[PDB]
């Protein structure tokens, strides 16, 4: 493709609205269009996306739309799928998440300031969205790094499952370095 | 011989003319131990070999019984017809030893105080070359097949290993990692061998009869799925007719070199992957496990030299032509290395005996009494 | 009267090693 | 050429503990003429043992054993195909096994051996393979 | 034919019978080839 | 041998339990043996003691319960 | 370890590439010469070539080609050295100073790569936006000259033919078109890509491949009216264009191998093209004018215009002046002439630029017996071959052999050299051979043939080796021996063996076959010099070659292949086999200290053996394991040894200092490491200054002449001067700026294809000899805080008067 | 050697009447390597001669190197003759114009057929009704060539036979020059001059030469 293709963007419904209103204050030449019950044409929203992909435009789609329309957004050859809020396919075996990780796109953002809230199995759905190579497959991720790592935290391990609990963080902090800009205040 | 000489200092040919020709004139002269002798260390058959990447000096072995055994390959004494020595053996008294079979090691580039074995016990491991000691273990859920590491690349230490698993591991030295992981493939990956020119570009070999060249860098699939006939382009696209086994990069990594089951042998371009049509005839192939060759470096025309059952054969890389057969082996050889500087080959095989292949023509003048035919008059 | 290291050809395999050593030996 | 073949026919079928000597003594003086002639009849010979009835082949390894001694380029393509001799004449191959007859099948093997050691002693040290050869089968088949 | 050889100046080699540079007035260049 | 066809070693096609088998030991998919019944003729079937109209090779394997 | 000092006594002289172009100013016309590491910038002038500027560059100048982007007046310069440096420089005049500035620089290398067979070939887009690079095999660089971007993105293409023999630009064509033969095992065909900056590829180009004779060496562009490519082989010269081809088959051009070419009109009408014979023709396209208002070609003519020097690079200047640079031979100004001279050649050698060829040898003599010793060199190749002689001023006499000199020794008693000769001769029809030319050993004074008794391809060409005795005073060969026939004389030395008090010219040689490639049998025959005559006193046929010889302790000792002998003179006047050595490959070279022996191998480097006299046996004390190609060896002291690379490198080996075990002894160490950046052919123990006793720091003297011409300057340096003068060779670096920004240490670094380490026990002579040649005011750069040290040397500082008085004796060594 | 040339010879000795002029004559491009000595460019001619659409190399399964040779024209003007008449004779023309003319690959892809040449999923079985289509697998099936059955049947059955009488033979080896002189064996229909240039690309003897001229072996 030449110049930024067609990108697709999943907010809460709650935030599109500034989406599209920071779109016109940083970077007018992008056309921006919502995918919503509303919307702005007032007729079948398939016509919308066609649009979209073709004039390599900028689409913004509620999270709900995604589940509903799993084959149809993800067969139009998207350039970026950027999440806010991206802890929303935080279980791997949610539906919504199963929707997110159809896009071929090698692109893909998480906007999320609290990726990690339960447990391991949040992070590693979210990087197995980013990286799905990175970490492994969740039955090598739950035995290999996070069973180590939350039996460590309790103090009442042997000393030998506490270092194991150290060990296992480092290897799991320094793979996911390149791939996780965390700023704090 | 004489007119290379004359025309080097006259000026006429340029200085590389002389040492490609008679670098290319060594490795077809070819032949066993005139000079030399491999100490025996492994009392089973002999599955891997490494020149060590800087000097050539010291040569790592892994049999089937599970010891490695560090050689030493030039003459410190006077006389001639050296044995190559073993300076240290990692044996059964070892603590660390592999209890299995040691299927393929490799000394780590850019110096020689490390090197990783990997073995069918389920285990990577990295050593310490003086003290001969453990330094990371690996385990793994299936069996090991193969282990590379990049000959060239400066900004990593990733080790890709292949198992019996239908997905490739990639195992950083530094850190642990032994989480990235490769998918695309769908049976036991045989061969995995890194690109001496692109850093993170790999090559993996598989029992699906597909070989993928990844970027381990992209977050998206592989890049080039090889197909034999050059079709229009997965579950598909087969790199060639069987189970493809062995795995060797040519020596400017413009090319690659894949051998197959199918008793065929290909050459593959790096960059779009399609096959070049160097037909090489039939090489016999009927190893199960991963099969080891390497390619001819600093020559005239850079040669392959491949397990051939009991022998050994030798191709032009692009000419495919059989020069020679290397007839010294009494069983199957697995493992063959090629000695840069000198022309020489070490080839190991499953009779417990590592053979050097020296070049020829090179005689004492006397001033041979058990050469004569002895027929009755 | 050192044997292998040296003569050099990135991580000389000491620093590398000396990581691998620093967080094996837990 | 049609003489050697009647020759190497007549050998191998001659049924004897001995091969006759006027047919040896015709052979001999056919392989020296010519080398290449030589080289054919070292072909013929593998051959002949590569087919059944290890009388033949006993009595085949009887034209081996004089043709090795006496004739360097001899001398030289036994050794260049050591491995197949070593099959045809010891029995070592895991698959073949050797023809009938029995008895003669332990003659083949017993007399095969003792050449080994005098074709070690007296040509170890200059024929590599065959140096190998001695020592494969002496310590890893036993 | 052969002849009529092509002339820049007549005076050229028309009456027909060192200094190792040394730099200390630096400029940086103004560009620089680079390699992948 | 398949001697009109292609002419290629057919398998020994051996069973245990709900698992077919084939040497010359590859596993025989049912969606293999779908693919190979879907590709006999009318009148192969009808020679073969089955009636095209109502019972096709092919619906003896389950696609959909 | 080992403190070293390598100088040059003679810069080079051997041309690789010149160039006519406007580079100075816009007006004149400027004539480039590129020696080895020299830059050569003339002006045309009314009284002929007029020297404006000669700047060494930090590299082996391996491309130089004249460019004139649009826009911009003069022609810039673009320089492509042989460890992969390119600079783009342009002349500035600025009132008296006159600076080469670098408009562009960088290294263009990659990481991994065989260097291509034929070389480094560097092009130019005829209208100028893109710079191709052949460095590797399967690989083409290209650098885009476009004026917008800070930073040219060199980026590779990869080529289908993986062996390309010569690619040039083509002409006339709306985007970028290389016109390239290359080798298949079909054979040599010729194919034109389109290259693309756009999109980083090849596309088709304007015609499709055509097959072309098996030895074609040469593609010429032909400008805008013609259009297409001229391609030069052995027997024909074709012409393709995309609808024409038509070659003729000359019978001039049978005889040698076309080699240079340069342009003599801009439209491409007229082409001078030289051979290896040193003949040169001239290539005329013939015009075609159409209704259509478009010119075609009709033929192609090629004539004899006479005999010139060895050309490898010739360029046309202007008013029928015509450059001839040779690197076997003398460079030459040409003018062509429009009638012949009664001889059929139409040109005549106006001038002509002394050039040392392939120093193949070297010896040093003292005639008048003073402490200046006198270099006589074998130099030249075919027909320039001259023995020269080197005398402060460095005078240059030639001695004009027409063959190739291999050795030469000097035998005081009989006040003669001894030069070791080789002639091409052409088979006849009658069963001999005759000469092509009249030459030393066919103008002897008195003559003789070999005739031994050890033995008793037709139409080709014959090589017959000779040696030749030349007075000390007139310089004229009185005495010719031609050897056996296909005999190839090897080595040869001056000695007394024995007990036997007369010196004889003892040669050793071998016969060579041409059905198979390492002699398998040689002479070692034994020649004196008694009243005008050689006679033959012994004789021995040794079964290999004889590469060196020299003489140990009265003991002549040889080389046979794989074999260092050892033979002693008889009281029956024979030789006979002392003690063998066979540890080896091939012993090229040999020299020797003592009771010490040093051997330098093809493959293996030096190796150090000795001989034990209460044994009778030889001994093996040290041996260098590293891989490196020889080609010349040298025992500074009896400690170090030195040794010449292939790869243009000099190293010094010591005896393992800190030995302990057996095997740590066994092994030589490499401690000291420099890159000459030239191919020494010989080592020789000498000076060519006033021999002084009393306080001379610059310990030995050891010369050695290159293949290009160079003729340096080793020498062991103590403890303290060693480390003062390599800071200061630090901080020479930072005030004196190279031309294309090159690291002096990265020029001077050891370079393999296998290896690259930092230079070590080594000075460069050239650098710090450029303090003298700075101005005052940056010489304080140099000497700020710098600590001289002598004898106790209790930290006394050091001043510019102080750095100036040292280097000065370090400048009359040489 | 070309090529060109080559393919032309095998295609002279090919039985033409022995099938009834219903199977377009097969060369196999084990054959092929006879004549050129050089295969390393015998399959480089044979590619670009591919892509020229003046030959059809097709897939055949009696080893995993079976690769047929069909002339283009010859497969063309046979199909028809064989479809017209039949049910399955519709979409195969089709197939004809569009897929054969359009392509050279050895196997087509499921998403390939149907979407790049237009195939619907019910008329692909016509195509596999009389040697059009067969089966690589689910998603990819090699080009036919109709009624290949019987000739692979007798060529593995030749084959083999003059494999046997060679190791027969005695002292194992039988002179080139006694294959021709011999009659034919009735075992093998295809011609005993068609199976022994097929042993020769396939290595199963050697072309050893000797003063009574060229001779075959099993390898050593
Ligand atoms: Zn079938």
């Amino acid at each position: 493709f030449e110049g930024l293709g067609p990108t697709v963007i999943v907010c809460p419904t709650t935030v599109m609205h500034q989406w599209v209103k920071e779109f016109h204050t940083w970077w007018p030449p992008f056309r921006v269009a919502i995918l919503h019950e509303t919307g702005s044409y007032t007729h079948k929203k398939e016509k919308l996306i066609r649009d979209v992909a073709h004039c390599h435009g900028i689409l913004i789609t509620s999270y709900s739309y995604i589940r509903l329309m799993q084959d149809d957004i993800s067969r139009y050859d998207w350039h970026y799928v950027i999440l806010d809020e991206g802890h929303k396919i935080r279980n791997p075996n949610a539906a919504v998440t199963l929707a997110c990780k159809q896009f071929r796109t090698p692109h893909r953002i998480i906007l999320s300031g609290s990726p990690m809230q339960n447990n391991l199995r949040e992070l590693w759905s979210l990087f197995d969205f980013i990286f799905p190579g990175k970490l492994g497959t969740l039955p090598v991720f739950m035995e290999q790094f996070s069973v180590p790592i939350t039996m460590g935290g309790y103090s009442n391990a042997s000393p030998v499952q506490v270092k194991t609990a150290y060990k296992c963080a480092c290897v799991l902090r320094d793979t996911i370095n390149p791939y996780l800009l965390r700023r704090m205040k | 011989m004489l007119g290379f000489l004359s025309a080097r200092q006259t000026g006429l040919e340029d200085p590389l003319r002389l040492r490609r020709a008679e670098s290319t004139r060594r490795v077809l002269g070819l032949e066993l131990n005139k000079d030399r002798d491999v100490e025996r260390i492994h009392g089973g058959g002999i599955n891997t070999l490494d020149i060590e990447p800087v000097e050539g000096r010291y040569m790592l072995s892994g049999g089937s019984d599970g010891v490695i055994v560090l050689y030493d390959l030039e003459n410190s004494s006077r006389q001639s017809y050296y044995t190559c020595k073993a300076v240290c053996s990692i044996g059964r008294d070892h603590p660390d030893v592999h209890r299995y079979s040691v299927e393929t090691v490799q000394w780590y580039p850019h110096d020689t105080g490390m090197f990783t074995s990997s073995s069918f016990d389920k285990t990577l491991k990295v050593w310490d070359t003086n003290t001969l000691q453990t330094a990371d273990v690996f385990n793994f859920e299936e069996t090991v097949y193969s282990h590379h590491m990049s000959p060239v690349s400066t900004k990593h230490c990733l080790v890709a290993v292949g198992t019996r698993g239908p997905k490739v591991q990639l195992c950083d030295l530094k850190s642990g990692s032994c989480s990235h992981i490769l998918q695309g493939h769908r049976q036991e990956i045989l061969a995995v061998s890194w690109s001496p020119r692109y850093d993170y570009i790999l090559a993996t070999a598989s029992a699906d009869s597909r070989v993928k060249l990844w970027d381990v860098r992209r977050a998206s699939g592989c890049l080039i799925t090889l197909d034999q006939h050059n079709g229009k382009k997965e579950s598909a696209n087969t790199a060639h007719n069987g189970k493809v086994n062995g795995l060797c990069f040519t020596s400017d990594g413009l090319h690659l070199l894949t051998v197959g089951t199918d008793n065929r042998m290909r050459l593959w371009n790096s960059s779009n992957g399609e096959n070049t049509l160097v037909n090489y005839g039939k090489v016999c192939n009927n190893s199960k496990k991963g099969l080891k060759f390497t390619v001819s470096c600093g020559c005239s025309s850079e040669f392959v030299f491949v397990p051939y059952g009991s022998t050994i054969a030798v191709y032009t890389v692009y000419s495919g032509e059989q020069i020679t057969m290397l007839k010294g082996h009494y069983k199957t050889v697995d493992c063959c290395v090629f000695q840069s500087n000198f022309q020489e080959l070490y080839s190991g095989s499953r009779d417990c005996n590592i053979l050097a292949w020296v070049p020829s023509l090179y005689e004492p003048v006397p001033d041979n009494p058990a050469f004569e035919d002895a027929w009755s008059s | 009267k050192s044997r292998f290291g040296k003569k050099r050809n990135p991580l000389a395999s000491s620093s590398l090693l000396a990581k691998m050593r620093a967080r094996n030996h837990l | 050429d049609q003489k050697l073949s009647k020759l190497v026919e007549e050998l191998t079928t001659s049924g004897e503990p001995r091969l006759n000597p006027e047919k040896m003594k015709e052979l001999k003086k056919i392989c020296k003429s010519s080398e290449e002639q030589l080289s054919r009849a070292y072909r013929l010979l593998i051959a002949q043992l590569t087919q059944e009835h290890a009388e033949i082949r006993l009595s085949a390894f009887q034209i081996v054993e004089e043709l090795f001694v006496r004739s360097h380029q001899f001398r030289m393509l036994v050794v260049s195909n050591f491995q197949e001799f070593l099959e045809l004449t010891l029995g070592t191959d895991p698959a073949q096994p050797l023809p009938p007859p029995r008895e003669a099948a332990q003659r083949l093997r017993q007399a095969t051996t003792r050449a080994v050691e005098g074709w070690n002693e007296k040509f170890g040290e200059a024929y590599k393979k065959l140096a190998l050869g001695y020592h494969f089968l002496r310590h890893n088949k036993k | 034919f052969l002849k009529g050889l092509p002339v820049y100046n007549k005076s050229n080699f028309s009456r027909f019978h060192p200094s190792v540079y040394l730099p200390t007035r630096e400029y940086p260049s103004e560009q620089i080839i680079v390699t992948e | 041998i398949c001697e009109g066809g292609c002419g290629r070693y057919q398998p020994r096609i051996r069973r245990s339990g709900l698992e077919l088998y084939a040497e010359w030991k590859i596993l025989l998919s049912p969606e293999r043996v779908h693919e190979i019944f879907k590709r006999i003729s009318d009148e192969e079937c009808f020679v073969l003691g089955m009636e095209p109209r109502y019972a096709r090779p092919e619906w003896m394997i389950v696609t959909v319960l | 370890m080992s403190y070293n000092y390598v100088v040059t006594a003679q810069k080079p002289t051997a041309v690789n590439g010149c160039v006519t172009g406007h580079f100075t100013s816009a007006e004149d016309l400027n004539l480039l010469i590129a020696k080895n590491t020299r830059l050569e910038i003339y002006v045309v002038t009314a009284e002929g070539l007029r020297p404006v500027k000669e700047v060494g560059m930090y590299g082996k100048i391996a491309v130089m080609e004249l460019f004139r982007p649009k826009g911009e007046s003069k022609d810039l310069l673009f320089i492509l050295t042989a460890k992969y440096n390119a600079c783009i420089l342009e002349y500035k005049q600025s009132g008296e100073s006159i600076d080469i500035i670098t408009r562009a620089h960088g290294n263009v290398q990659d990481r991994i790569g065989r260097p291509s067979e034929t070389g480094i070939i560097g092009i130019i887009d005829p209208e100028c936006r893109m710079i191709g690079l052949r460095l590797y095999d399967g690989l083409f660089k290209v650098i885009p000259l476009d004026r917008d971007n800070k930073e040219l993105k060199a980026f590779n293409i990869r080529l289908e033919e993986l062996h390309v023999i010569d690619v040039k630009f083509l002409y006339g064509c709306q985007a970028p078109t290389i016109c390239f033969v290359y080798q298949d095992p079909q054979g040599r065909h010729v194919k034109t890509y389109e290259v693309s900056l756009r999109e980083k590829e090849f596309n088709k180009g304007p015609w499709k491949q055509e097959n072309v004779e098996a030895e074609a060496s040469m593609v010429i562009a032909v400008p805008e009216p013609f259009g297409g490519a001229i391609i030069i082989g052995q027997e024909s010269i074709t012409y393709h264009n995309g609808d024409k081809y038509l070659a003729i088959a000359p019978p001039i051009i049978k005889q040698s191998t076309i080699v240079c070419h340069n342009r003599v009109d801009p439209n491409g009408s007229r082409y001078l093209l030289g051979d290896m014979e040193g003949r040169l023709f001239m290539l005329l396209l013939e015009k075609e004018e159409q209704m259509d208002g478009t010119v075609t070609l009709k033929d192609l003519r090629v004539e004899l215009l006479g005999e010139t020097s060895i050309a490898e690079c010739l360029t046309y200047l202007d008013n029928g002046v015509v450059f001839v640079g040779s690197r076997l031979g003398d460079s030459q100004l040409v003018k062509l002439n429009v009638d012949s001279n009664e001889q059929g050649s139409y040109v005549v050698a106006m001038e002509t630029f002394t050039n040392l060829g392939p120093i193949v040898d070297m010896c040093v003599v003292d005639l008048e017996r003073q402490g200046q010793g006198q270099l006589v060199t074998c130099s030249g190749a075919f027909k320039e071959g001259s023995l020269r002689i080197i005398r402060q001023k460095l005078h240059i006499r030639t001695v004009p052999l027409y063959e190739s000199p291999r050795k030469i020794c000097y035998q005081e008693v009989s006040q003669c050299f001894g030069v070791l000769s080789s002639r091409i001769e052409v088979q006849d029809t009658s069963g001999g051979t005759t000469a092509l030319r009249p030459s030393a050993s066919t103008q002897a004074l008195s003559s003789s043939v070999s005739s031994s008794k050890l033995f008793s391809s037709f139409g080709e060409e014959v090589e017959v080796h000779n040696l030749l005795i030349i007075d000390q005073h007139t310089f004229e060969v009185l005495h010719a021996h031609q050897f056996l026939q296909n005999e190839y004389a090897l080595s040869l030395v001056s000695c007394k063996l024995g007990k036997d008090p007369n010196t004889y010219f003892i040669v050793g040689t071998a016969m060579v076959y041409p059905e198979e490639a390492e002699p398998k049998q040689g002479r070692i025959v034994v020649f004196q010099y008694s009243d005008g005559k050689l006679q033959t006193v012994a004789e021995k046929e040794v079964k290999g070659a004889v590469y060196s010889m020299v003489e140990f302790n009265g003991k002549l000792l040889a080389s046979i292949n794989s074999t260092v002998r050892l033979y002693e003179w008889t009281t029956e006047k024979e030789l006979r086999t002392e003690c063998n050595h066979y540890n080896n490959i091939m012993a090229l070279y040999l020299k020797t200290k003592g009771d010490f022996i040093l051997v330098g191998d093809l493959m293996r480097s030096v190796l150090l053996l000795a001989y034990k006299p209460m044994e009778g046996n030889f001994e093996e004390i040290a041996r260098d394991f590293n891989p490196n190609w020889m080609s010349a060896v040298e025992i500074l002291d009896d400690d170090n040894f030195l040794g010449a690379e292939n790869a243009f490198n000099l190293f010094v080996c010591q005896k393992d200092s800190a030995a302990t075990t057996d095997e740590e002894r066994q092994h030589l160490q490499e401690v000291g490491l420099f890159h000459l950046g030239e191919f020494v052919n010989v080592f020789c123990h000498g000076s060519l200054v006033m021999q002084n006793l009393t306080s001379t720091p610059t310990q030995g003297s050891v010369l050695f002449g290159t293949v290009n011409g160079m003729i340096g300057l080793v020498t062991s340096l103590s403890e303290s001067w060693y480390n003062l003068l390599l800071d200061m060779q630090n901080r020479l670096n930072k005030v004196i700026k190279s031309v294309g920004k090159i690291e002096h240490s990265f020029w001077r670094s050891f370079h393999t294809e296998r290896k690259t380490e930092p230079a070590t026990g080594f000075i460069d002579g050239d650098l710090i000899e450029s303090f003298l040649d700075i101005s005052r005011p940056k010489m304080q750069e140099v000497v700020a805080n710098l600590q001289y040290d002598d004898g106790s040397g209790m930290k006394r500082e050091a001043t510019a008067d102080d750095l100036i008085k040292v280097v000065e004796e370090l400048t009359r060594i040489h | 050697g070309s090529a060109r040339a080559a393919v032309s010879e095998l295609m002279q000795l090919f039985p033409r009447g022995l099938f009834e002029d219903a199977l377009p004559p097969i060369v196999l491009r084990s054959q092929v390597y006879s004549l050129v000595p050089d295969r390393t460019v015998a399959d480089r001619q044979l590619k670009e001669l591919q892509e020229q659409g003046e030959i059809r190399i097709v897939q055949l399964g009696f080893d995993l190197d079976a690769h047929g040779i069909i002339f283009t024209e010859d497969y063309r003007t046979r199909v028809l003759k064989a479809c017209d008449g039949r049910p399955y004779a519709g979409a195969v023309q089709k197939f004809l114009a569009s897929v054969l003319p359009a392509c050279g690959d050895l196997s087509f892809q499921q998403d390939q057929m149907t979407q790049t040449f237009g195939f619907r999923d019910s008329e692909i079985t016509h195509l596999v009704n009389a040697g059009v289509l067969t089966v690589r697998d689910a998603g990819s099936w090699w080009l036919a060539v109709p009624g290949a059955g019987r000739f692979i049947k007798y060529f593995v059955k030749g084959r083999q036979a003059v494999l046997s009488m060679v190791r027969k033979a005695k002292y194992r080896e039988l002179l080139l020059s006694e294959l021709l002189g011999r009659r034919a064996p009735v075992v093998v229909r295809l011609g005993l001059t068609y199976h022994v240039h097929d042993l020769i690309g396939a290595q199963l003897v050697d072309c050893i030469s000797t003063t009574s001229g060229t001779l075959l072996r099993l390898p050593e």
